[PDB]
DNA sequence: TTTTTTCGATCGTATGTTGTAACTATCTC
DNA sequence: GAGATAGTTACAACATACGATCG
């Protein structure tokens, strides 16, 4: 069995949890000096700790002990509340219940004191798929809410709520984790594992996680059982190959140095799957527009490209800019002809050999 | 786990347990029943993390202890749709339990019991038992002036109070209350609790009518309940309810006594034509002379006229016709005395010969 | 109706308690201010009960007006709040409001909630019956100019200090969302129980979550500030706006440069700005502009949009984005070799 | 217009001309039911542009003719409230209609009577008269399996077919066909005609078993019914019926006998634990017993065993239970006999005393 | 007859042709032991995903044990092969597109497999399921019951949310080539008697593009 | 009541056709061998026949003889199919019922057995007007159809088809009529009705006619 | 002191209003 | 005390408003 990594390690303490300090630490000063909101909300992008640190604050403001930041993890409350059997801790998942009637009856309940906790706390997850009649029975809740019941909100889409029920909460944006840290915390989960594994693959995997540690623990098991018990630099790399969906930029790099067997081979590769080859002209005709833009102003290059910010930078900094002219008006033609050649792989083919070696003539 | 029953014997006590629940639970383990055996009894146990309603069967044939959880819906069904005077017998293997009965065979699903919600244990602070018709009087008398849905969760709900060798029951909404009492024949220390809609439902529910007595507990914040071998335990709202006795009139100078069906009638005539929206009526109250009047947007008007025992000055007066539709239907007497001082102070109504109850209802502006 | 902004509300409800108070604006953190400070002193005067309605063509009037005539036993002083559509009430809407406002007692007090009215929404039925018995507060948003100034206020009354760098992170950050900004320094003096806000310690607990609207593209397209053009494009498209409504303002200016540009040959600046109804406060930046872009220029630009319009209506293109950022490049002074234009 | 009638004599009418109106009719003047007075009677009529009903009553009190519209729920809620042996005088003013009787004053509302709209004559191809039972019967054998809201447009009514000595029905959704015949003891030319669905629930709502016969009349594209003082008139489908020879059975060899009470109750037992969409049952015929199994999703399974008349071959079949409970509900005969070929072809059901109706229905493929 | 296409449906993991990595990876999983809770296969049309996640769920619910070599001959094996397994709930994703019929299939999966040690749920098209039933699944499938476990098969992965890609384990099948194609149709017709020649198989093998069926 | 010449004309044999023989070739060889697949789809120009060979290979499906190639034309079976009111022949209008709902309610009756004939065949024209949810509805139950249920699909734009819809069915093409056959199918039905014609008027007649017989 | 948008066809979710069927309580013989 | 009638509750169908995707 050997259970499953993310579900194996979840973070049980502060300690535990990996970055987001600017959250953590306003959470522990919070409650030390006992300024506690009504309603927390948290954001953030997939598989960054918003439920985590939400089942965090909950086990700890309802700890035998006291309102702490720093848990015991041994009083009944705390075994409670990491096992799921808490009485005092409902957890609503608003994506399967989104009816007004199913929530009506889950927010009547605020007029019932703790059984066996200093507050009664609410934690909504997925909170954006309520409907407009639910959110107006939260927010006639939260409008007059009783001193002994606390509500933890966690979602991905943050725009979706109504601004009335933003403003009566205060929110925490969680960031992504960054390289070195998910590298670090894979080490570090398989040395606690007894996994062999080398540095080349975890920093492989740490690169492909792209920010969230889910994704480097499912790649992580992924890897681990196409190794066969273990973690090697080949198995990683040709695992990450299979899942490769990159052609058009690798299909670019090799076109601009004029590099034919490469080319050939992106070509076969990107064949080996399902692909439209229309689809990946038009990829890679904004690649060159985006490198235009960027050689014109480097301001042009956005947060929403920073997986492949380096080779985009090298690849304006490096080709003038008539070359990149001369490639997008030769992909340009290619796309209107595509549709008469023998066929799409035929005219691909074709428009690649034509930037790669021939220049058009024009008139006059 | 495995006994044998009969139909008639577990058809009644599975209706009682299995009412409450339904629609969509909160969690799969709370829409099935809890069933129990143990040295020859078998226990029915319903929740919904609210209220807890348990029975009780007495086992005459072989059978062994266990315990499971099985759908309610279901097996009730299943218990019902078989020949009366047929003999149930009830088998647990694996995950599945199987019910025989004559050539008929079914198959269901269940859960573990270990996952089955229990309500910790509390100590009473008073315990009094009484017949079963004083709760239902009492009941049916202040059920229906309770709030629906309102943001103060105090006035959802039915304020029980203790005081001497009397229990009275009061419900309000912020616009008309109701107020009941009866003896109970003992003493007991001043107390005042606050009971939820659905507790109220389920109480009244689950009384008869029989010989019986019904036994109440009341403690911190729980209440328990039983009647025979049924059992129900609910829990309490917390706040600070209104005190009705600032509501009644200090001084009602003017009085007034009408027969209850007549008047009935006339109001339910004068309504039928009163605006929808609003249903307002608007009373004119003169020597020996009561005149309703309603009026909708469309310039269509209704009017109707009575004779009561009356002897105050001339006045005008209006009201929604649902309160006092619904007050004159609580009332089940001859006659109906209706106290009043002037047009915008409330109006109490009570039984002209039964002092028991009583209701007040403000007037509305018009 | 008396005028007011939010920080004399304060003071007028001091000064005593109307009938109707009207919040409108597009700023939630003033409004939620508001109507805050409103039910406080109501509740303070004796108001204890308080009601919420949101107006839409599903709501239930019949049930507004029963609150409005019923009486009520003890808990009397009641507060009725609506929450106007974002759109503006309409023609029933606007009966229906005359018609509340006629069922109108001293023991309610009415709020309402809503964006700004224009000159049709006010001239209503409902909203001149309240004119004598009304005080307006408007509450809009500061513009990048005073937002700065409004950030030291309210960082000083928060007993915080901030430095300069510090100010223009924050403006930079969050401008337009000052909801966000105002819970960024409630995060900041919760991280730092000394109130010393420096430039580093602010620069690690601060995301961009900045709001605009295509006026302020095109302002920052008329000014020739490139970057802060293409952030403003970057932020309009991950909010999710459509494109049409960034080429009809961005085609409205761009015209009128054109005609501008091609008659201002023979004619002063300022008759031409007076002619065309051009307001003072602008005059300024349209200046410099026709003294930024040539004639041969204007015409690239408008091609550069009309293949643009083409593409999005009858193609159905996805790439509408990439020419918008092509076209906010050739409006500032840049090379825009014309293979893109297609020229 | 001015008449004064008594309300007992006034109830009943007023209640079946309000029956066709629906809740919402889209149109002022169809709300609003047409009363005239002439001569000596009241005429009270209720249209909604498809079907048409009319009632009389006697008039033994002076009054003046005319016409009017007035709307149906007041009018009927108005005459009802008001006590038991009363007696409503209706008089007309201008566009007020005051209904003063007793105490009690009311102004309805009028619109005028040139606007109510009527339907065109027409010639009646066939007339004839039957008892109102054995109306009552054919409509009852075959209503249960009319479409509710079927693509065809013609399966959403009754087909009527009077040839030779009777009249038959016949009623069918694409899956399941009841047919019904009952003689009329007059000799009639062959003819078909389709009855809405409205229309055939407006019959059934008519016939009260009073000994006055039920006069029917068939045109082209109408159909009109008298009994008493009630006439109601209807259109037709128009439409391409299949024909029930074809459906019915040829030559079945495999017959079988069964108690009508206890099949219907195993199938009401075994449906319990089917199918929620589908409701998909099976069953397996052997040397006299016969077997019923059902599964649904929850892989919940109920089987249920019996013994029956039978001496064929083994076989093996699947059904829709709902069509079978609702042909054995119908049915309410003492023993039922069940004709089959095989597995891939339809079924027909009979009662084993008479042959009158009959029923088919078709297998699924599980 | 039969079908070719339904006729030779692969019944054991040697049966497959081509996707090495695939079946590797799902055999190492199954003889180690570590065993996820959501797989999802991607892919070019007919290449063999149902294919693979109908072995996959013979694999797990065989009687023998949980091994990487189906026996094919126990009950469940046959049950599996003709579709008629208790334990294997095959949802159409492309007809059941709304979000009740989700929140009917998730509030009973608590409950245990009747008679096999794991219960699986196949979702084939899962790429036409709603916005909300996309969203209704997040939890459960992030924490499914330890008895459950979830196959989804697409042709379309790009338009999955990524908060689903997230909990699951992604196999991309790729296309056949020309010399796999030919062989298998070499060994269909022989095993069918059936005369050919080698010029005909190969422009069939070509005309095919890289799909089986 | 008058009908024109192209819907009197319209074929009833397998022999009445004009060209198409490799089509006819290879349904004949299928249906003689016994191989009987359950999806077909036909796909070509405007007026070649495409409704006409369905119709008939529906025909000689559901024939009382047995599934022969040459329909007999007389038994019950057939005359009902010829006149357009045959119970186990359902045929869709695809341009009209895209919705797909109407998809999912005629794919939820596909468990009942046929009425009469041994098959229950499913005829969908204009197929490639279906939206994109009605085709992924289709899919599961079009790869492995019950034994008793057959699917006809034809289309004049087979591209707008998805790819995994053309995976699963038999394709045949039907190729543009020549001059010449247009030209004696001409002549021909003119001899049939009596009416007076000139060779250089049916030439020119062909010509112009591009390839479509209607 | 304002300036705010392309259209047709198809699919999915949630709420309000009206009508019908089954079961229970009450009324009449 | 049983059968018939009236009243209540649950489920289904139809109509309206709002949001999202692809051509
Ligand atoms: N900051 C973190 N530190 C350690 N583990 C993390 C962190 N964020 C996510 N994880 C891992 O990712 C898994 C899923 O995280 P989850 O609670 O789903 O976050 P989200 O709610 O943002 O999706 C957890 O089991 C946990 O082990
Ligand atoms: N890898 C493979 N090995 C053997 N046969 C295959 C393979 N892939 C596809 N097939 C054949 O194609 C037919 C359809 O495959 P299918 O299960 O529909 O795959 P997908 O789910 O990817 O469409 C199968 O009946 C099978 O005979
Ligand atoms: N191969 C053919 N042989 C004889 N007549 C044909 C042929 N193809 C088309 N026709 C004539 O054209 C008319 C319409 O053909 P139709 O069935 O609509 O073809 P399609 O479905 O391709 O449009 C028919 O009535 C028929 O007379
Ligand atoms: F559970 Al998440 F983002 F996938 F909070
Ligand atoms: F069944 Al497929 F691609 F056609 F998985
Ligand atoms: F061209 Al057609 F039916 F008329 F295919
Ligand atoms: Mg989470
Ligand atoms: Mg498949
Ligand atoms: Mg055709
Ligand atoms: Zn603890
Ligand atoms: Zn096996
Ligand atoms: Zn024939």
């Amino acid at each position: 069995s050997y259970q499953v990594l993310a579900r194996k390690w979840r973070p049980q303490t502060f300690a535990d949890v990996v970055g987001q300090e600017h959250v953590l630490t306003a959470l522990a000063n919070g409650l030390s000096l006992g300024r506690i909101h009504h309603a927390y909300l948290f954001s953030g992008t997939r598989g960054v700790g918003k439920t985590s640190i939400a089942r965090l604050l909950a086990k700890g403001l309802n700890c035998e002990t006291g309102i702490t930041a720093t848990p015991c993890g041994v009083c009944d409350n705390c075994r409670e509340i990491e096992q799921g059997r808490f009485v005092d801790l409902i957890e609503i998942d608003a994506a399967s219940r989104t009816k007004v009637e199913d929530t009506r009856d889950l927010l009547d309940n605020v007029q019932y004191a703790p059984a066996r906790g200093r507050f009664k706390v609410y934690l909504i997850d997925e909170v954006h798929m309520l409907s407009r009649h639910s959110f107006n029975a939260l927010l006639k809740t939260l409008e007059e809410p009783p001193e002994h019941v606390k509500f933890l909100l966690a979602t991905t889409d943050p725009q979706k709520l109504p601004v009335t029920i933003l403003s009566r909460c205060l929110q925490f944006h969680l960031k992504a984790l960054d390289v070195e840290q998910i590298r670090h915390q894979l080490e570090h989960i398989l040395n606690e594992e007894h996994i062999a594994h080398e540095p080349r693959a975890l920093q492989l995997l740490a690169r492909a996680a792209e920010g969230s540690l889910r994704d480097a623990l499912s790649l992580t098991d992924q890897a681990i059982a196409s190794g066969d018990g273990q973690v090697s630099t080949q198995a990683v790399s040709a695992m990450l190959g299979t899942l490769d969906d990159d052609q058009a930029l690798s299909l670019v790099e090799a076109m601009v140095e004029a590099n034919g067997e490469r080319v050939m081979a992106l070509i076969n590769e990107a064949a080996a799957r399902g692909i439209e080859w229309e689809a990946l002209l038009v990829e890679m005709l904004g690649l060159l527009h985006r490198i235009a833009m960027v050689q014109l102003s480097p301001a042009a290059l956005g947060n929403d490209m920073a997986a492949i910010e380096l080779r985009m930078r090298e690849l304006a900094r490096t080709i003038p800019p008539t070359d990149i002219q001369l490639y997008y008006q030769t992909l340009l033609i290619g796309r209107k002809e595509l549709p008469y050649a023998p066929d799409r792989r035929m005219g691909v083919e074709m428009t690649l050999l034509r930037a790669l070696a021939f220049h058009p003539r024009m008139p006059l | 786990m495995k006994f044998t029953v009969e139909r008639e014997h577990l058809l009644k006590p599975l209706q009682q347990v299995s009412g409450p629940l339904g629609g969509r639970p909160t969690l799969p383990i709370l829409g099935n029943l809890l069933l129990q055996v143990a040295d020859g009894t078998l226990s029915l146990t319903g929740t919904d993390l609210e209220m807890e309603m348990v029975a009780r069967v007495a086992l005459v044939q072989p059978h062994e202890p266990g315990a499971t959880t099985v759908p309610a819906r279901k097996f009730f069904d299943i218990c019902r749709g078989l020949p009366e005077g047929a003999e149930i017998a009830v088998q647990l293997e694996g995950e599945r339990m199987l019910v025989r009965s004559g050539r008929s065979r079914f198959s269901l699903s269940t859960l573990p019991a270990a996952d089955f919600p229990n309500l910790d244990d509390w100590q009473s602070e008073v315990e009094f038992t009484l017949p079963q018709a004083t709760m239902k009087r009492l009941i049916e008398a202040t059920q229906f002036s309770m709030a629906h849905q309102d943001v103060r969760y105090y006035l959802n709900g039915m304020l029980f109070e203790t005081e001497g060798e009397e229990l009275r029951t009061v419900a309000t909404d912020g616009h008309r209350l109701a107020v009941c009492s009866m003896p109970i024949g003992q003493s007991l220390p001043s107390h005042s609790v606050i009971v939820p809609r659905k507790g109220v439902i389920e109480l009244m529910r689950m009384l008869d009518g029989g010989d019986n007595p019904l036994r109440v507990q009341i403690g911190s914040n729980n209440i328990r309940a039983h009647v025979g071998d049924f059992i129900f335990t609910s829990k309490l709202v917390d706040g600070r309810f209104p005190d009705y006795r600032r509501v009644l009139p200090k001084n009602p100078d003017k009085h007034l006594e009408a027969g209850c069906d007549l008047l009935k009638q006339a109001f339910a005539r004068a309504a039928i034509l009163s605006n929808e929206k609003f249903r307002g009526v608007r009373l004119y109250v003169s020597e020996n002379q009561l005149k309703i009047t309603a009026n909708n947007p469309e310039q269509e008007e209704a009017e109707e006229i009575l004779d009561v025992t009356y002897s105050g000055a001339e006045m005008e007066i209006g009201f929604n016709v649902s309160y006092v539709l619904d007050v004159l239907n609580a009332l089940k007497c001859e006659n109906v005395r209706m106290m009043l001082t002037d047009s915008v102070s409330s109006v109490q109504i009570e039984d002209a010969a039964s002092q028991s109850a009583a209701y007040v209802v403000m007037p509305m502006r018009l | 109706m008396i005028r007011l902004y939010p920080e004399q509300l304060r003071a007028q409800l001091n000064e005593g308690l109307r009938a109707a108070y009207l919040l409108l604006g597009n700023d939630p953190l003033l409004l939620q201010e508001s109507q805050d400070a409103v039910r406080q002193v109501a509740a303070a005067q004796g108001f204890e009960e308080h009601h919420t309605f949101s107006i839409d063509p599903n709501t239930d009037w019949n049930a507004i007006f029963s609150l409005c005539q019923a009486m009520s036993l003890f808990a009397s002083r009641q507060t009725l709040l609506l929450l106007l559509p974002e759109n503006g009430p309409n023609a029933a809407i606007n009966e229906q409001l005359l018609t509340l406002t006629g069922l109108l007692h001293d023991d309610l007090l009415l709020i309402v909630r809503g964006n700004k009215l224009s000159k049709a929404q006010e001239n209503a039925a409902w909203f001149t019956a309240l004119a004598n018995r009304s005080v307006q507060v408007t509450c809009q948003t500061p513009e990048q100019a005073q937002l700065p100034r409004w950030v030291a206020a309210r960082a000083k009354q928060l007993n915080l200090e901030l430095d300069d760098a510090a100010n223009q992170v924050l403006c930079y950050c969050y401008e337009g969302n000052l909801l966000a900004l105002a819970q960024a320094l409630e995060r900041l003096s919760l991280l730092w129980p000394d109130g010393k806000l420096t430039l580093p310690r602010v620069e690690q607990a601060v995301n961009d979550a900045a709001h605009f609207t295509p006026f302020h593209w095109v302002d920052a397209l008329l000014m020739g500030k490139s970057k802060r053009a293409l952030h403003i494009l970057q932020q309009l498209r991950l909010e999710g706006s459509e494109p049409v409504i960034l080429l009809r303002t961005l085609q409205r200016e761009l015209l009128l440069l054109v005609n501008l540009k091609r008659q201002s040959a023979h004619t002063p600046l300022r008759a031409l700005f007076d002619k065309h109804r051009v307001w003072q406060n602008r005059r300024g930046m349209m200046g410099e502009a026709l003294n930024r872009l040539s004639q041969t220029q204007l015409r690239q630009a408008v091609q550069l949009l009309t293949r643009t319009e083409l593409t999005l209506k009858q193609d159905y293109g996805q790439s509408v984005w990439a020419e918008l950022e092509g076209l906010s490049l050739l409006l500032c002074h840049k090379p825009l070799a014309d293979v893109f234009i297609d020229g």
